[PDB]
């Protein structure tokens, strides 16, 4: 029931996100979108780690983007429309009705949770995020992690090169 | 002089001690066990499923009186 | 001891003039005070010591602060011990009132004595300076000890002759004690 | 997590009831023309706050974003120590923190952690 | 020369570098102590493992005292 | 899951919310009393019996004064942000380690970091939507502050987690049965005290609400309920990081009254730093949390990586 | 002192893991007996329900076998949805939503 509610909320916020001209409307819409996407991703995995990781990522990213909102397109008009509110309300109540009259066994995800796994699975009895995150630090794929460290260092070098700090601060009509 | 700081501090000490100790009563009123079952590990959750399968109360314990005489 | 950048003259004190020591002991001392917050812990220790002090607060209005017999407060018009009002309408106080708060109008009284018929003080134009106290030859106008005379209305802070006479009648004992204990200073 | 959703909705509901009770029990006086105006320390503003704002720490913000996704790869290895090869885990962990120290000290050497000015 | 300037201006960096060098030495000591003995064959094993007598993993099983 | 659980989880969460709110009120009373006693003067003494119902005087007045309807603001975004600020500042308190099963937070550090990042989002939304220059400056100062302390707060937390081996804060109790972690982590007792004041926007890092650099910071257009929920959100954040100082550095036991005495003492320390040290500049804050705190966190993380490999071979 | 404390915590964790390892075989024996009983019940119920569909055969997708290159008498473990294909949402939320509710 909660998964179908998250489906309906993600659909309604995606309709809202496709229709917003103002960057702050897009920012708040993608705030509630990443909240609902973080909860939905959690439902699929045995543990709740990557939802938390994705939330730290997408709250570390738009924290910067608001500073660029206040530095570029700080002055732009909001335009509320009754058509979008009526459309979102009608679609939202229609999908809550459709989710209430639906069989929730057929609409549930086939991905296995921590309790959907059987009792005979001895790997399920370990600590909940151990075997999932193991291959980041194991022998076949530590070199991809090495490549990611060097990639992030090269990324930082690129950011320093193409954002020249000695040219001055950035604003509109600089 | 300086002891008047202690009114206004003990209230922070007492009231924040409220939501733990009250549950140490409020479980014992209805659960019967002061500690409700922790669900951190998968095995504790599976054995909680076993207890709630055996009895409607998972905190009611089946002792040796359940076992038939043979 | 740290050295001096500029040699001081006689009778002068130079602040921020000591060179920072480059020997290992002073560098380790300032490094330990840097990473372990030595001056921050000293300031916290001084502050925690002054938590344990006695407060200097006084329980107003049960406890009132110290004052002086020379204190300048509400203007008041004294009277003689015989009962006659002391003021003789000479207009020295209004001539010396530097914000021109006092307004005096006078005529001959029915017994022939020189008396006022209007003695107004704009208490919102007063600065409580005691020039009328020093200018008065018969010691009529004084600054009474009263300072709890805050009003709700601007018109009540424009004293008439009758309000000043009522202040002189009400505050007579403390004004008499202050002019007993203060008159040879003036 | 389903209980956390319900208690988060209950906290949001309780805070909205608290704010609406603060609005209902507030004193209802008539709105003056210059009461609603922005404060601006008692005078006229001369400029709206929607005027563009100068950013002197753009490089620090993008370095913060890069370092935060670097934080997102450190958090696994608390769990991974007890279940992996110790040699490979130490090579990855000490090489990760030393590469971060090379990057941070190199940008400290260039002075790119100082605000543009 | 440069150590006195770094110890005067940025002493927390010097203390952190000493702590990190001590950590690198202790990591080397811990890895060498782990691989000096049979560290891959741990005494207590996660899960329920049963070995037959003809298995090559059977004679590697430790018989220490708790 | 048993039905009674849900009921007792709801009851314990609501009781925790009510007790944290009244403890926020008495924390304002405690700050106004000892912060006076930091100086020579006294605290509130006249109203009520001995100043005890003084937060009730402060709460009756702020719930009855006129709501500001500002002119140039976006009112529909200005009205909602203190509600969300109080909502996350009370929602973070569900992470509290109960010895009973309140909530089985296996990932309590990540939950704490998420609500920590979201509280400053409410602060910077309330700063922008007031449409005042001082409010926008306080909001941008709050964004620069959280960009300064966020990665430093995370890496320092990881070092404590390494001493635990798990992300569940009740496992802080088993590793502190013989002694407190104040012996080991005294430099990050200082560093976590520095970060926790930057988390709660408190002196020496008070740039989001400045009384001398700005005029009340981002609270310049908030009055009579919006300011009240912003103020309780800030003080509940102060109570939460006082609790987290007591969890990590001190004993994580909750069945002793000494834990709540220690929490009142760490709250007194939070008042005590404000009454002694002057405020920084946020230039020096950004130069501090990027060149000193982050470098020390990475270095002592290396020290804990080596010490945990040394300890694991000995076991 | 932290090394001694970690020794004590490791001793408690090893004792708890030993209790788990000694309790588990009874639980998995009960699991496999109830699993075989429920598999027999599901095979009977699928044969009862699909008697009207002409192309349906028991255990195959319209005559096509699900799993090939296997022995004829093997048993692969069915998925979680086929195990609860004859039950309401209350059983699916009773089993699958254990961690997410508490
Ligand atoms: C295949 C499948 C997919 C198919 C997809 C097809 C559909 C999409 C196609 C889009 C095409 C396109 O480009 O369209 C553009 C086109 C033009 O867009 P516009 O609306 O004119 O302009 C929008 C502005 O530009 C907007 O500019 P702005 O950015 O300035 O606007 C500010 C923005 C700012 O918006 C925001 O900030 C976002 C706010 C979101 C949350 C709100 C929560 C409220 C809770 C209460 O405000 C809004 O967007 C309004 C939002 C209002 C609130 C909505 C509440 C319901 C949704 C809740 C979602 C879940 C969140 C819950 C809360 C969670 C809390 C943690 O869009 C439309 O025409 C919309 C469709 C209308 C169809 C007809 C509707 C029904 C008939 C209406 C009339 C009935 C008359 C009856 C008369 C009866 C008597 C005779
Ligand atoms: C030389 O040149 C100069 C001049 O020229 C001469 C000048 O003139 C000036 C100008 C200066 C002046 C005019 C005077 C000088 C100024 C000063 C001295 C100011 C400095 C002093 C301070 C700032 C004070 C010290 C600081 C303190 C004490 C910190 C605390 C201060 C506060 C304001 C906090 C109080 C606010 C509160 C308490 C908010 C209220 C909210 C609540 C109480 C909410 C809590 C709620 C509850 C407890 C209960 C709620 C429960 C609920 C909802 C649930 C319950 C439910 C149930 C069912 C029970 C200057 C600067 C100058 O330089
Ligand atoms: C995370 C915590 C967020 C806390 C604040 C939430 C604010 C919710 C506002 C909801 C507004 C809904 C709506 O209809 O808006 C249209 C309105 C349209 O404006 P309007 O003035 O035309 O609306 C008035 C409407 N009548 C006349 C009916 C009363 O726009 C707003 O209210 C402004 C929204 C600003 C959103 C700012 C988002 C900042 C995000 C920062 C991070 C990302 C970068
Ligand atoms: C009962 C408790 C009572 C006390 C309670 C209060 C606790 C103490 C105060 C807590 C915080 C108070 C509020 C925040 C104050 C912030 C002050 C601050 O940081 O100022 C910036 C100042 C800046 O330094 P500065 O003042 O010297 O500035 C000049 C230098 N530049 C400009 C280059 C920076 O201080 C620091 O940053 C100091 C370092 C802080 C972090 C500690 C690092 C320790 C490193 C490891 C040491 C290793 C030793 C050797 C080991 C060898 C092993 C082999
Ligand atoms: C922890 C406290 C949380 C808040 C509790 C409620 C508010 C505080 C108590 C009531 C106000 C202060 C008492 C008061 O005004 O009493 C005067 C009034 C009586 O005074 P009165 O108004 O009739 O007369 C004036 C007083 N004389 C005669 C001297 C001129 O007390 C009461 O009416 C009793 C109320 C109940 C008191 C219960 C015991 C309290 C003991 C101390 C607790 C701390
Ligand atoms: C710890 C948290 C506490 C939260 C609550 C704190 C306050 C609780 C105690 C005080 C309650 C005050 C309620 C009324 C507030 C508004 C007063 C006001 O101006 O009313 C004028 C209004 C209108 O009267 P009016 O005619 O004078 O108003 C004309 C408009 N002005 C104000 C400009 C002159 O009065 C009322 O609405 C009367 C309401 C009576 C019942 C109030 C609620 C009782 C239960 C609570
Ligand atoms: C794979 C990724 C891509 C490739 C790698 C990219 C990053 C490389 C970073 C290292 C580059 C080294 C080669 C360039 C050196 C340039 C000069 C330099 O930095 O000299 C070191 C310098 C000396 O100290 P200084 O601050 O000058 O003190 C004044 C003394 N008169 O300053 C110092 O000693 C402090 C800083 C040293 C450098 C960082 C720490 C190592
Ligand atoms: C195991 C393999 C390891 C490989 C390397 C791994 C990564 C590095 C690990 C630490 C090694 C030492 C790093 C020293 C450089 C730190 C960064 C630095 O000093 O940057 C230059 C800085 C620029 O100044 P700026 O930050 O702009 O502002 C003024 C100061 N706040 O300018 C200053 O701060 C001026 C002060 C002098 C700067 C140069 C000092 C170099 C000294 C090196 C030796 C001493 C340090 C170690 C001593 C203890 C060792 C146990
Ligand atoms: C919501 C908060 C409810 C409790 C606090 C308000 C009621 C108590 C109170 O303070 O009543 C006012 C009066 C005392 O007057 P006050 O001016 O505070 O005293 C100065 C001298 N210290 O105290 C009294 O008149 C005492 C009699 C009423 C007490 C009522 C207490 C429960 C309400
Ligand atoms: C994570 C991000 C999430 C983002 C999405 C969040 C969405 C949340 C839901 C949004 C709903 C929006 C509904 C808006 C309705 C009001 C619109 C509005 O703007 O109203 C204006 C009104 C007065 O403002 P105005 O005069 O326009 O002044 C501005 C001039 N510059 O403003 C007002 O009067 C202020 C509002 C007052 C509301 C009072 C409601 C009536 C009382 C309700 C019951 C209260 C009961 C309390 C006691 C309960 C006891 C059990
Ligand atoms: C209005 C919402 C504000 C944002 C909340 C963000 C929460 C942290 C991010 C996240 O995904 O956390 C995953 C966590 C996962 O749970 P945990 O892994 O923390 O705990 C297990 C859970 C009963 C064992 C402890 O979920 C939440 O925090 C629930 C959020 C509810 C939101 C309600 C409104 C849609
Ligand atoms: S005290 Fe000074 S200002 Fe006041 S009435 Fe006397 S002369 Fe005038
Ligand atoms: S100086 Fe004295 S006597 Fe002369 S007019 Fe004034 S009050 Fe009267």
């Amino acid at each position: 029931m909660i998964q179908l509610m998250l489906y309906s909320l993600i659909i309604t916020t995606s309709i809202i996100f496709l229709n917003m001209i103002h960057p702050l409307a897009l920012g708040l819409t993608l705030l509630i979108q990443t909240i609902f996407v973080c909860l939905l991703t959690g439902l699929m995995t045995k543990s709740f780690w990557y939802s938390y990781i994705l939330f730290l990522i997408f709250l570390g990213g738009m924290l910067v983007l608001f500073i660029y909102v206040t530095s570029l397109a700080s002055n732009e008009m909001f335009n509320l429309s009754m058509k979008l509110t009526l459309f979102s309300s009608l679609i939202l109540i229609f999908m809550l009705i459709l989710s209430f009259i639906m069989d929730k066994t057929s609409s549930s995800l086939f991905l296995m949770n921590n309790d959907m796994q059987s009792i005979i699975n001895m790997n399920s009895y370990f600590m909940e995020n151990s075997l999932s995150l193991n291959k980041l630090y194991n022998f076949p794929t530590n070199f991809i992690t090495i490549l990611l460290m060097n990639y992030l260092l090269i990324t930082l070098i690129v950011i320093v090169k193409i954002t020249k700090l000695f040219k001055g601060p950035i604003r509109m009509m600089s | 002089m300086w002891f008047e700081i202690l009114p206004g501090a003990v209230i922070i000490t007492t009231l924040l001690s409220v939501p733990i100790y009250a549950m140490y009563g409020l479980d014992k009123l209805m659960i019967g066990n002061a500690f409700r079952r922790n669900m951190d590990e998968r095995f504790s959750r599976v054995m909680y499923q076993r207890d709630f399968r055996l009895t409607d109360n998972p905190y009611k314990m089946n002792g040796l009186e359940q076992i038939p005489d043979e | 001891e740290p050295k001096d950048i500029v040699e001081v003259p006689k009778g002068y004190v130079y602040v921020n003039n000591k060179e920072l020591s480059m020997e290992f002991a002073d560098i380790t001392d300032r490094a330990a005070s840097t990473m372990f917050f030595g001056e921050l812990l000293r300031g916290f220790a001084v502050t925690l010591a002054h938590i344990f002090k006695e407060p200097a607060t006084i329980n107003y209005p049960f406890e009132k602060g110290p004052l002086s017999p020379r204190f300048r407060g509400e203007h008041a018009l004294r009277r003689y011990p015989s009962g006659e009002e002391r003021c003789i309408a000479c207009k020295l106080c209004e001539a010396i009132c530097p914000a021109q708060a006092i307004t005096i109008e006078a005529e001959e009284r029915a017994d022939g004595s020189r008396r006022t018929t209007r003695y107004d003080i704009d208490m919102t134009k007063c600065i409580y300076c005691g020039f009328c106290q020093e200018a008065c030859p018969v010691d009529a106008i004084v600054e009474g000890p009263n300072f709890e005379f805050s009003t709700e209305t601007h018109e009540e802070l424009l004293y008439n002759k009758e309000k000043l006479l009522c202040n002189g009648d009400k505050w007579e004992s403390e004004i008499a004690s202050n002019l007993q204990a203060d008159h040879l200073y003036r | 997590m389903f209980s956390i959703i319900f208690i988060a909705l209950l906290i949001l509901l309780i805070t909205t009831i608290v704010m609406f009770l603060a609005s209902i029990l507030s004193k209802k006086a008539l709105i003056d023309r210059e009461k609603s105006s922005p404060f601006e320390c008692g005078f006229d503003p001369k400029s709206s706050s929607r005027l563009p704002f100068s950013l002197r720490f753009f490089l620090i913000t993008i370095i913060f974003l890069i370092f935060d996704v670097e934080i997102a790869l450190i958090l696994p290895m608390i769990i991974i120590m007890k279940y992996s090869n110790i040699m490979i885990w130490t090579i990855t962990s000490i090489i990760f923190i030393l590469i971060l120290l090379i990057g941070l000290y190199h940008e400290w050497n260039q002075g790119m952690l100082n605000w543009s000015n | 020369s440069l150590l006195k300037r770094a110890w005067n201006e940025i002493p927390d960096i010097v203390g952190g570098s000493a702590l990190a060098l001590a950590g690198i030495v202790m990591a080397t000591i811990g890895v060498a102590n782990y691989y000096a003995k049979d560290g891959d064959n741990r005494r207590y094993k996660l899960g329920y493992v049963v070995y037959r007598h003809d298995d090559p993993r059977a004679l590697k099983v430790r018989n220490d005292e708790d | 899951m048993f039905y009674m659980e849900f009921i007792l989880s709801l009851i314990g969460s609501l009781l925790l919310i009510i007790c944290v709110l009244v403890s926020v009120a008495f924390l304002t009373l405690l700050e106004r009393k000892v912060l006076g006693y930091i100086q020579i003067r006294k605290g509130p003494n006249k109203v009520g019996l001995m100043g005890i119902p003084q937060p009730f005087c402060d709460a009756i007045k702020l719930f009855t004064k006129e709501q500001t309807y500002p002119l140039l603001s976006n009112y529909l975004s200005y009205y909602i942000s203190p509600i969300f600020s109080l909502f996350l500042s009370l929602f973070v308190w569900m992470c509290m380690p109960f010895f009973v099963k309140l909530y089985s937070f296996n990932l309590g550090g990540l939950f704490f970091l998420c609500c920590t990042s979201l509280g400053v989002y409410t602060v910077m939304v309330a700063g922008w939507s007031s449409n005042s220059n001082y409010a926008l400056l306080g909001g941008l100062r709050a964004v620069a502050q959280t960009i300064s302390y966020e990665v430093s707060l995370a890496l320092i937390l990881l070092s404590f987690i390494f001493l635990i081996g798990s992300y569940n804060m009740i496992y802080f109790f088993f590793y502190q049965v013989y002694m407190w972690f104040l012996i080991i982590l005294f430099p990050m007792a200082l560093v976590w005290v520095s970060i926790s004041l930057a988390e709660t926007n408190r002196t020496p890092f008070d740039f989001a609400e400045g009384e001398s650099e700005l005029v009340s910071g981002f609270n310049v257009e908030y009055s009579s309920g919006g300011f009240a929920l912003i103020f309780m959100a800030e003080y509940a954040s102060i109570l939460f990081m006082s609790m987290l100082f007591c969890v990590i550095f001190l004993g994580c036991d909750v069945f002793n009254l000494l834990f709540y005495m220690k929490l009142t003492f760490i709250s007194f320390v939070f008042i005590w730093v404000r009454g002694t040290l002057p405020r920084f500049r946020y230039d020096k804050l950004m130069y501090l949390a990027w060149k000193c705190f982050l470098s020390f966190s990475l270095n002592y993380l290396l020290f804990f990586i080596g010490f945990k490999i040394l300890l694991f071979s000995l076991l | 002192i932290y090394y001694l404390t970690a020794k004590k915590v490791k001793r408690d964790e090893i004792e708890m893991r030993s209790a788990q390892n000694v309790i588990f075989p009874i639980l998995v024996a009960e699991r496999d007996r109830e699993f075989l009983r429920q598999l027999r019940r599901n095979r009977d119920e699928e044969a009862e329900l699909m008697k009207n569909v002409p192309g349906w055969e028991v255990g195959t997708w319209y005559g096509e076998p699900v799993f090939k290159t296997l022995p004829e008498d093997t048993l692969v473990t069915p998925i979680f949805k086929e195990f609860y294909a004859h039950s309401d949402w209350k059983s699916y939320a009773k089993r699958a939503h254990l961690k997410l509710w508490s």
